[PDB]
RNA sequence: UAAACGAUGUCGACUUGGAGGUUGUGCCGGCGUGGCUUCCGGAGCUAACGCGUUAAGUCGACCGCCUGGGGAGUAC
RNA sequence: CCCGCAGAAGAAGCACCGGCUAACUCCGUGCCAGCAGCCGCGGUAAUACGGAGGGUGCAAGCGUUAAUCGGAAUUACUGGGCGUAAAGCGCACGCAGGCGGUUUGUUAAGUCAGAUGUGAAAUCCCCGGGCUCAACCUGGGAACUGCAUCUGAUACUGGCAAG
RNA sequence: UAGCUAGUAGGUGGGGUAACGGCUCACCUAGGCGACGAUCCCUAGCUGGUCUGAGAGGAUGACCAGCCACACUGGAACUGA
C-alpha cells in the first residue's frame, strides 16, 4: 500500500528529479541520474507511443506518491468535475493533505509528509486529521501539533523549503508552524515539465 | 368527453355483437417508421344495427361477456 | 415512379451544383417554394423564381463563390419510406450550427434555428450545409 | 519548427531472377502546430533514407487547416480507399481521443482535444490520408459567412 | 436492408456457442481420470504431451492437459481442470489444475508458481 | 432446372462529350426531332479491374438476397 | 473516540519481460523437456522452454478459469453490403402490404406547443450536509426520454370534398 | 409447429358471487381465434433496476424495494373481515 523500496530508481526510470530526497545534496551526486536502473540501463530502446503514455503516469504517480487504484479514482474524479480533465487531476493532486504539508514545508519529502500526517502530527482547522489523501479546501489552516513543533524534522525541512521556489497559492507562518490553503493552484503554478494529457489519454483507451 | 374508440366492422354475425377493427399508426420503436396496427374488440349490439363494413363509434362497459366490455355508441358513417 | 418531389429538387440543386449549372430548373410546387424561399433567404442560392400558368416551373439560381459550388451538401432527412419528426428540444443542428435544417412546422418552413427562436418543432426536410 | 513524426516503416519485396529484393517503405507526417500539416511516404533500399526521403515529401505537400483554439470546427468526415475517418470537436482536457495514423496526424497538425473514430480499413497510408481529407474538408465560421453572404454573427 | 423488410425480418444475431462445453459455465470441474496416456501434437510441432482422460461430475467425458514437467497421474486420480485448449493437441480443450486435489504441484519450480501447484520455496 | 449471365431486380428523376448501327418523322444532299442499339471516353464512383446519360455517377419508392472456409445447398 | 508506555519493532507478495505489450541478459536443454491468447517458439550460438541476475506492472493482493458487454460499422435503427470478394429470384403478372403528381377547402388522426394527472422509494446524475478521509450515510433538486386527458397550431403526412 | 376451438363465440332465461362475467345450467343462433402468427413445442418468475456501451443498443434480474407464485407431492374445503 506504499513504496517502499530505493527512491533514486524510480527518478531514473523516468530520468528526471522527482524530488524523492530532501533535497540537501544535487541528485546527481547520490546517483546516475542521467541512466536507468539495472543492467542494461545505459540502453535507451525506443519507447512506444503507449510507453510515452504510461511513463507519464507513472511519472505523476511516483511524485505524488499513489497507487493505481487511488489515482485511477483520482482520474475518474477528475473527468467527473467540470472543466479541464487534466488540469483537475493535478489540482486534485496537489490538494492532498501530505502534499500540502509537504508544499508548506513541513515535511522534508512527501514521504516524510506522510508520515507526520500518518503519525498524528498535523492539525487542519485545528483538528487532527492523520489520513494521507484528505482534501485540503479554501481557507484551510493546516498546523503542526504543540507535541511535534520540537521536532528538529520539521526545522529542517522549514530551512529547505526556503531554497525552494515559495507556492504563491499557500501562506505559511514559519514561526508559529502554521499555513493557510488559500487557493487551488492553477496549471501555471505547477510544472511546466508535466504532460498531463498523456495521462488523460491513457486511461480513455 | 366520453373516451371512445373508432373502427370497421368485420364481423356481424353474433346476435347483438359484433367486431369491430380499430386502427392505430404507432412509431416503430427501433427502426422509427410510423406503421399501421390493428386491435380487434368485441362489442356488444343491441338492436343489431351494425353491418360489415360500416363504421362505428365504440366506448368502454363493465363485462357483458366473456369477450365483451365494449359497447356501440353510435354509427359515424353507415356502409 | 416520382414518389418524392423534394428529394428531386434537391439533387437537381445537388447535381446542378456538381455540373456547375448557372440554374436549374424543375416543375413546381409550394412546397418546393417554400423550401427555395429557405434556401435564398440562408444564402445559398441567388434567387428564384416561378413562371407558368397551369403548368409552373420553378428556377433556382445557383451561386458559386471562388471556383466551388456555395451547396457544399444538401441532404434528404425525412422521405416518404421513413418520416423524422423532433420535437423543439431535439431539433438537430447542421455542420455544428454552420449549416441549416429546413424544419416544416405548423408555423411554416424554416430553418432549425428559427423553428428553435419560435419554440416549435416539425418534420425535418432536410440538411443544407 | 515543425514536429516530424514517424508513423510506420514497413519491408515490402518484389521477385527477380535471383530471388526476393528487399526494400523498406517509410509514412511521415510533419506540421507546425498550427493548423499545417503534410504527409510524406518514402522507399529505399535503407530504413533511414526511407524515412529522409518521406520527411523531404512531407514538407513540400503541407496543407492548411482551420483549427478553433486547438480543436475543429465541427464534426467532419474523411475518406480515402477503404479507410473512413470521423473527427469531433472535444472540450479543453480531452485530450486525442483518436487511433493510431490519425494520432500522429492530428498531434502534429496542432488539434490538441479531439474524438475521432476510424472505419473500414485501418491501413496507415490510408488512414492518414484520410485524416487529412477530412480536416481539409472542415470549414470555419468565415469562410462560411464569406460564401453565404452573411456576416459570421447571423450565421452563429 | 430496407426499414421495411427489418419490420418484417429484424436484424439477427449470432449464438455464439463456448469452447469449453464441459464444463458448463463452472470455472472448473471435479473429474476421475481413466487414463493417462500421452500424445504426439500436429505439425509442426513434436513432442510427447501428456493428457489424462477424466469422466467428470456431470458425466462428459473429456481430454485435459497436464502441463508443466513431471506429473503424478494415473488413473482413478481425481482432479479439477479448467478452460483453455492446448493448440497443437486435437480434441484437448482442458487443463488439469496443477496442486488441487490429487494433482501435486511441479517439483523444483520458480518463476509462476501458482500456476503449476507450487508453495514459496522460503526455507 | 442452366455460367437461365450484363454473373448488374423493377420504376422514376437528374448529371460534360465523341464516333457509329437501326427505325420513324419535320423543314430546306444540309439542318432538326423521337424510339431502340454498338464502341470510346469526361466528372464522379470503385479495392482495383473497371462503370461512365443503356452508370457501377447523383437521388427517391418497393422487393429479393449476404454475414469466414469446409462440413453442405448435404442430412432429417 | 481520546490520552499515556516501549521500540523500527509485529507487518510483502503475485504476474510478467519475442510482437501485440511496459520490461534483457547469462547459463542449462537440443523438435527433447517443454511453452502457447493469436502469430508462433524449441532440431547447439533460445531476450519465446527451465533456473538465475537484472527489469516492468500491480500490491494485501496478484494471477488463472468461467461468464457478459466492448472493441465488432462482424445483423450496420443510429451504422454495412450484393458486376468479379458471400450476396439480384430464370422471367413476369399480380392480391395483401409499402409508397404516392398538382391546387383549393375542410378535418385535426399522425406531427407540433402548453397544461394537468401519473411515472413508488431506493439507484444513476447535480448540488450541498454527516462519519478524521474515502467507501458509506444523507437533505434538496434534476431525471424517470413513457402513458392518458384537456386546450391550442395547421407547414408536412393521413382522412374527406371538389378540381 | 398452420390451422385451433362445441361452454367453444354470442343471445335469452334460471341459478350463482361481495361484485361484472359461460361463472354455471337449459334452450336458441353458428359462431370465436389465426401469417399483426392462433394452436403446438422449448425456455423463463416480472419490474424498479444492474453490468457494458459515446450513444443507440446488447446482456442481465444476486443483494435492496414493488408485484406474483409456491410451502413434502396431488387434491379439497372449513373457520374467518
Ligand atoms: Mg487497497
Ligand atoms: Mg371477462
Ligand atoms: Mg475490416
Ligand atoms: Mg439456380
Ligand atoms: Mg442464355
Ligand atoms: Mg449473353
Ligand atoms: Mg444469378
Ligand atoms: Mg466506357
Ligand atoms: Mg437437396
Ligand atoms: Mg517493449
Ligand atoms: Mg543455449
Ligand atoms: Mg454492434
Ligand atoms: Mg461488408
Ligand atoms: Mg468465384
Ligand atoms: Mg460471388
Ligand atoms: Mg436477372
Ligand atoms: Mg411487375
Ligand atoms: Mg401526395
Ligand atoms: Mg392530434
Ligand atoms: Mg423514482
Ligand atoms: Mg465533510
Ligand atoms: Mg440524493
Ligand atoms: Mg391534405
Ligand atoms: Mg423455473
Ligand atoms: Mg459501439
Ligand atoms: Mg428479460
Ligand atoms: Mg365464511
Amino acid at each position: 500500500a506504499r513504496y517502499l523500496g530505493p527512491k533514486l530508481k524510480l527518478s531514473r526510470r523516468e530520468g528526471t528529479d522527482l524530488f524523492l530526497k530532501s533535497g540537501v545534496r544535487a541528485i546527481d551526486t547520490k546517483c546516475k541520474i542521467e541512466q536507468a536502473p539495472g543492467q542494461h540501463g545505459a540502453r535507451k530502446p525506443r519507447l512506444s507511443d503507449y510507453g510515452v503514455q504510461l511513463r507519464e503516469k507513472q511519472k505523476v504517480r511516483r511524485i505524488y506518491g499513489v497507487l493505481e487504484r487511488q489515482f485511477r479514482n483520482y482520474y475518474k474524479e477528475a473527468a467527473r468535475l467540470k472543466g479541464n480533465t487534466g488540469e483537475n487531476l493535478l489540482a486534485l493532486l496537489e490538494g492532498r493533505l501530505d502534499n500540502v504539508v509537504y508544499r508548506m514545508g513541513f515535511g522534508a519529502t512527501r514521504a516524510e509528509a506522510r508520515q507526520l500526517v500518518s503519525h498524528k502530527a498535523i492539525m487542519v482547522n485545528g483538528r487532527v486529521v492523520n489520513i494521507a489523501s484528505y482534501q485540503v479546501s479554501p481557507n484551510d489552516v493546516v498546523s503542526i501539533r504543540e507535541k511535534a513543533k520540537k521536532q528538529s524534522r520539521v526545522k529542517a525541512a522549514l530551512e529547505l523549503a526556503e531554497q525552494r521556489e515559495k507556492p504563491t497559492w499557500l501562506e505559511v507562518d514559519a514561526g508559529k508552524m502554521e499555513g493557510t490553503f488559500k487557493r487551488k493552484p492553477e496549471r501555471s503554478d505547477l510544472s511546466a515539465d508535466i504532460n498531463e494529457h498523456l495521462i488523460v489519454e491513457l486511461y480513455s483507451k | 368527453k366520453i373516451r371512445t374508440l373508432q373502427g370497421r366492422v368485420v364481423s356481424d354475425k353474433m346476435e347483438k355483437s359484433i367486431v369491430v377493427a380499430i386502427e392505430r399508426f404507432v412509431k416503430h420503436p427501433i427502426y422509427g417508421k410510423f406503421i399501421k396496427r390493428t386491435t380487434k374488440l368485441h362489442v356488444h349490439d343491441e338492436n343489431n344495427e351494425c353491418g360489415i363494413g360500416d363504421v362505428v363509434e365504440i366506448r368502454e362497459c363493465r363485462p357483458l361477456s366473456k369477450t365483451k366490455s365494449w359497447t356501440l355508441v353510435r354509427v359515424v358513417e353507415k356502409a | 415512379s416520382m414518389q418524392d418531389p423534394i428529394a428531386d429538387m434537391l439533387t437537381r440543386i445537388r447535381n446542378g451544383q456538381a455540373a456547375n449549372k448557372a440554374a436549374v430548373t424543375m416543375p413546381s410546387s409550394k412546397l418546393k417554394v417554400a423550401i427555395a424561399n429557405v434556401l435564398k433567404e440562408e444564402g445559398f442560392i441567388e434567387d428564384f423564381k416561378v413562371e407558368g400558368d397551369t403548368k409552373p416551373e420553378l428556377e433556382l439560381t445557383l451561386k458559386y463563390f471562388q471556383g466551388k459550388a456555395v451547396v457544399e451538401s444538401i441532404q434528404r432527412v425525412s422521405r416518404p419510406g421513413l418520416r423524422i419528426y423532433k420535437r423543439k428540444d431535439e431539433l438537430p443542428k447542421v455542420m455544428a450550427g454552420l449549416g441549416i435544417a429546413v424544419v416544416s412546422t405548423s408555423k411554416g418552413v424554416m430553418t432549425d434555428r428559427a423553428a428553435r427562436q419560435a419554440g416549435l418543432g416539425g418534420e425535418i426536410i432536410c440538411y443544407v450545409a | 519548427e515543425l514536429q516530424e513524426k514517424l508513423i510506420a516503416v514497413n519491408r515490402v519485396s518484389k521477385t527477380v531472377k535471383g530471388g526476393r529484393i528487399f526494400s523498406f517503405t517509410a509514412l511521415t507526417v510533419v506540421g507546425d502546430g498550427n493548423g499545417r500539416v503534410g504527409f510524406g511516404y518514402g522507399k529505399a533500399r535503407e530504413v533511414p533514407a526511407a524515412i529522409q526521403k518521406a520527411m523531404e515529401k512531407a514538407r513540400r505537400n503541407m496543407i492548411n487547416v482551420a483549427l478553433n483554439n486547438g480543436t475543429l470546427q465541427h464534426p467532419v468526415k474523411g475518406v480515402h480507399t477503404g479507410s473512413r475517418v470521423f473527427m469531433q470537436p472535444a472540450s479543453e482536457g480531452t485530450g486525442i481521443i483518436a487511433g493510431g495514423a490519425m494520432r500522429a496526424v492530428l498531434e502534429v497538425a496542432g488539434v490538441h482535444n479531439v474524438l475521432a473514430k476510424a472505419y473500414g480499413s485501418t491501413n496507415p497510408i490510408n488512414v492518414v490520408r484520410a485524416t487529412i481529407d477530412g480536416l481539409e474538408n472542415m470549414n470555419s465560421p468565415e469562410m462560411v459567412a464569406a460564401k453565404r453572404g452573411k456576416s459570421v454573427e447571423e450565421i452563429l | 436492408a430496407t426499414v421495411n423488410q427489418l419490420v418484417r425480418k429484424p436484424r439477427a444475431r449470432k449464438v455464439a456457442k463456448s469452447n469449453v462445453p464441459a464444463l458448463e459455465a463452472c470455472p472448473q470441474k471435479r473429474g476421475v481420470c481413466t487414463r493417462v496416456y500421452t500424445t504426439t501434437p500436429k505439425k509442426p510441432n513434436s513432442a510427447l504431451r501428456k493428457v489424462c482422460r477424466v469422466r467428470l461430475t456431470n458425466g462428459f467425458e473429456v481430454t485435459s492437459y497436464i502441463g508443466g514437467e513431471g506429473h503424478n497421474l494415473q488413473e482413478h486420480s481425481v482432479i479439477l481442470i479448467r478452460g483453455g485448449r492446448v493448440k497443437d493437441l486435437p480434441g484437448v480443450r482442458y487443463h488439469t489444475v496443477r496442486g488441487a486435489l490429487d494433482c501435486s504441484g511441479v517439483k523444483d519450480r520458480k518463476q509462476a508458481r501458482s500456476k503449476y501447484g507450487v508453495k514459496r520455496p522460503k526455507a
